[PDB]
RNA sequence: CGGGGGGAACCUGGGGAACUGAAACAUCUCAGUACCCAGAGGAGAGGAAAGAGAAAUCGACUCCCUGAGUAGCGGCGAGCG
RNA sequence: GUGGUUCGUGGAGCCAUGGGGGAAUCUGGGCGGACCACCGCCUAAGGCUAAGUACUCCGGGUGACCGAUAGCGCACCAGU
RNA sequence: CCGCAAGGGGUUGUGGCGUGCCUAUUGAAGCAUGAGCCGGCGACUCACGGUCGUGGGCGAGCUUAAGCCGUUGAGGCGGAGGCGUAGGGAAACCGAGUCCGAACAGGGCGCAAAGUCCGCGGCCGUGGACCCGAAACCGG
RNA sequence: GAGCUGGGGCUAGGAGUGAAAAGCUAACCGAGCCCGGAGAUAGCUGGUUCUCCCCGAAAUGACUUUAGGGUCAGCCUCAGG
RNA sequence: AGGUGGAGCCUGGGAGUGAGGGCGCGAGCGAUAACGUCCGCGUCCGAGCGCGGGAACAACCGAGACCGCCAGCUAAGGCCC
RNA sequence: GGGGGAUGACCCCAGGCGGUAGGGGAGCGUUCCCGAUGCCGAUGAAGGCCGACCCGCGAGGCGGCUGGAGGUAAGGGAAGU
RNA sequence: CUUGCCCGGUGCCGGAAGGUCAAGGGGAGGGGUGCAAGCCCCGAACCGAAGCCCCGGUGAACGGCGGCCGUAACUAUAACG
RNA sequence: GGACCCGGUGAAAUUGAACUGGCCGUGAAGAUGCGGCCUACCCGUGGCAGGACGAAAAGACCCCGUGGAGCUUUACUGCAGCCUGGUGUUGGCUCUUGGUCGCGGCGCGGCUGGGGGCCUAACCCUCGGAUGGGGGGACAGCGCUUGGCGGGCAGUUUGACUGGGGCGGUCGCCUCCUAAAAGGUAACGGAGGCGCCCAAAGGUCCCCUCAGGCGGGACGGAAAUCCGCCGGAGAGCGCAAGGGUAGAAGGGGGCCUGACUGCGAGGCCUGCAAGCCGAGCAGGGGCGAAAGCCGGGCCUAGUGAACCGGUGGUCCCGUGUGGAAGGGCC
């Protein structure tokens, strides 16, 4: 079922509780009106949703689960980077 | 250094967190078998145990 | 390039006939009475059989599983009185 | 299977279209070109279903 | 005017193998290894790209770590990688 | 028709060539892996280039390294 | 004969019960082999991986290569990486859910129990690798 | 006399020579000998060390170019629940 | 139910033998022949299930070897020497 | 295993304890690296030679004779034991 | 002195008209991308080599060189059938 | 002439160790060492061979290691050499027939194929007295690809069982017996079947009552065909057995195909993988008014891993993006 070659594309795994937590220490810096995108644990932001959106959030990231952006809708924002 | 009967590795093969692991049914099926219907409904997944150690280690590292 | 003959010699293979489960256990929906798969089960216990009577097994749930004539079919109810209100 | 051109030979049947097929083994024995019987595929469900292949 | 003859080990080219693993063995492996040959040096090897890859990003060659036992090669087997 | 490459004939390219055909001088000419369009890169088919890595015959330093059947086999009219 | 005296030393006359010692063996004294005698050499080790157990440092834990500092020579900075931080799937991709499918019937998982580095070990792979043993093939 | 011979040389060891048995090739060539692959592989063979504590084995079953090996089970042992 | 008392079950690391015979019994073969072999039920031995007995004799009857030389009852088996 | 252990230990009784492959725990000497606010010896390092105190033990200590110069570590570490 | 009988298979010698068939020429036709000229492949009808198939010749070339029933045979193959 | 007595000199393999007697018994089954017994002082030298399973050598005869090495052929493959098409430095001149498409035909036309000739300037050879002549000559040598023969050689291989190796047999799977009564076990122990098949032995709805024997009549004197009595089914079921079992699986007729996809709670046997069963849930039918049965057969044999590929479906991947070669999934 493997390739004859190599190829590949990307992404990767960020998600709610997670953040709104460990991002909680996240506040030592855009943690305040929170304009994420770490810089501590990861590779290509992704939003797992399980937990419950909060510390309402803008997030300048790839994407999310469903409930997760909604969620989000919760209380918070949601960006996306280059385009979409 | 080390590595892993990569085939296996390949074809059937892979873990879960459960430290556990599977591969396909593995029935009759995709050779000879006019056989019957029913029947096929006889490829989902099989799941050996004991051996799947050789298996696991012998892989173990990166899968 | 073939077989010989004037030598009989020819050894017989394996089976798995049972009465699994025997009369009167903890009853599970499986493999109730054994001994003719394809089998199609029945209803609680059998009694019917080539010597008479019949046969309880104090266990109940949806049902088990016959043997083609044997045994004897199951019908003759009997969840057993562990199966009333709790 | 093991192809036995011994009045053992293994064919399928269309679904008018309803597009793909399903097993089935076979003998000339009786009836050659003869073989029909209905299903459903992929398309909808049932429809006629020539044997022939 | 220069050369050729050396020289433990190390260097590139020229040529170049079975064992053994695969619990046989013809593919494969050991390897481009061991050996032989030529020749440079005190170091040769190599070295400013009809290069790499794709973020319109990077830029000599080399070497150490890492990439990675990953992408991947295969009587998809032992292994190589 | 072989090479090297992770590529063991493969959907299999680049570079290197054993035989035969045998183009172009900047809208030229290879390339980004069959090919094709468009984009993007590069400009061959001559040459020189110290330094950063390897190696111990040599000299020194140091040893949870040895003591005469151990250490190089050979601590001294030994590759005899 | 009593430098550990009213207890022991040495030697044995008798009688009393007694088949040596090692490997391989159903089974061994051996008549199966192993060894004449003494002294010294002489055989489960190291490395990189992985693997469980344990001694312990933080839970996000931990370090390459190198730069600097070095009677003793004193470590200290280095943050590419890599394992855990969800996983489920061939994949697209979705995602605390997911794949089969058009069905709420099961497979994998959710449910944090969280490791991770190191040290020291019983082991497993690559290694000549528990130690010597042959007939042979291949190069000069 | 396809005679015996001294002295001088030529061939060569997967190849020579051979009035030819596989003979002879520096005293055992059914393919020499030394150094090198290399400490080749070697289910077979031996060999396999100081004390002591604790428990206590199998010589069956299933598949093997497998049957005097070994995979998985079955019978051992230690750590926790 | 359980008098018992000390085996049991799961997870996990480390194993060894992977071919045995001997006896009673129930069967197979076999000249119901073999210290023959072949399957079963219990035991037996395992290079120490070392000591007693049957003279001697793993092995069959009794016995479970932590150690105590100048105790005591017995087993099986014996008591004219 | 269990009844209280002060660190020892002491008391009951339960309760065995024969054991090769092989599994778990505990100790012994062997040559070295510490000299974790460590150093003995010309009236002997050490090896040797001989022994009726200490230990289940593998070893210890200690005393007599020998012999010419070393090395011991109360404790943890290491290994060509 | 004398070497007789068999070329169905085999090796060989001759034959080469006919089947076959490699590389290859040589075009129908399809395919991918193509706004389009183009730009790459798959390509097949036929022509096409030795070889093999097929015809013959071949024995101091390999090699091979029948069976049973009856019959004068007062008894036995046999002269015959 | 040694051997023997003297003087002089002065080895050597094997050996655990030993003060090693016979018996008849024994043990692993051919014992000085174990039991009972009988003879039995301590040592030696010249001898004689029997026992110490004496010495020599880890049997050469044997089997076993999916050890090795040499020769053999219609063993496997591959190379050396040899034959061979096209291609090259292998240049000219002429004689010719074939194909083809175009405009059985012929005329032409491009195309291109076969071939015959001295030459001849390569090439080679030739020499013969110098470099020129001579002969051959487009050959061929010789290079590249083709194909072929090809044990000449090179490298591997040529199973297991096996109450000694071989020859002989035999290995899968279905049943009986063996199994001592749960399950299950060797034997080269007994006997016998299978690598099919049936589109209608399929699914249901509707009807049937066997063999046989006896008694009575056509063609009929075994053995039908009908009629009348008797019947724990002994007939019946494609195939071997064994279980089943008429209520029927079993015998007909009616339409019908579920001889289904998505799945399966939950068990049998089980070291592995397999093997096997199955209500019920959904979509969609068929049969019946319907209560229900249907996911092939009365069963247990009719068999195969995973990879190596084909093909009809997907439109999951597609190695700068647009696609396709190619790949994954069915």
């Amino acid at each position: 079922f493997k390739r004859p070659q190599k190829v590949q594309e990307e992404a990767a795994t960020i998600d709610v509780r997670e953040i709104d937590e460990n991002v909680t220490l996240l506040a030592a810096d855009d943690v305040a009106e929170d304009v994420r995108d770490v810089a501590d644990d990861a590779d290509y932001v992704k939003v797992l949703g399980a937990g419950q959106v909060r510390h309402e959030l803008t997030l300048i990231a790839d994407d999310f689960s469903e409930g997760a952006r909604e969620k989000v809708e919760g209380a918070g924002g949601s960006v996306e980077l280059t385009d979409l | 250094p080390k590595m892993k009967t990569h085939k296996m590795a390949k074809r059937r093969i892979k873990i879960t967190g459960t430290g556990k692991v599977m591969a396909f049914k593995s029935g009759k099926r995709h050779q000879n078998t006019g056989k019957s219907g029913d029947e096929i409904r006889g490829k989902g997944k099989g799941f050996v145990l004991a051996k799947a150690e050789w298996a696991r280690m012998k892989l173990m590292l990166p899968r | 390039a073939h077989k010989k003959g004037v030598g009989s010699s020819k050894n017989g293979r394996d089976s798995n006939p049972k009465y699994l489960g025997v009369k009167k256990f903890g009853g599970e929906v499986v493999k109730a009475g054994n001994i003719l798969v394809r089998q199609r089960g029945t209803k609680f216990k059998a009694g019917q059989g080539v010597g008479m009577g019949r046969d309880h097994t104090l266990f109940a749930l949806s049902d088990g599983k016959v043997v083609f004539i044997n045994k004897g079919k199951g019908a003759r109810f009997i969840s057993i009185e562990a199966a009333q209100t709790e | 299977a093991k192809d036995g051109p011994r009045i053992i030979v293994k064919m399928e049947s269309s679904a008018g279209t309803g597009f793909y097929y399903t097993t089935t083994k076979n003998r000339r024995n009786t009836q050659a070109k003869l073989e029909l019987k209905k299903y459903d595929p992929v398309a909808k469900k049932h429809v006629v279903f020539r044997e022939k292949k």
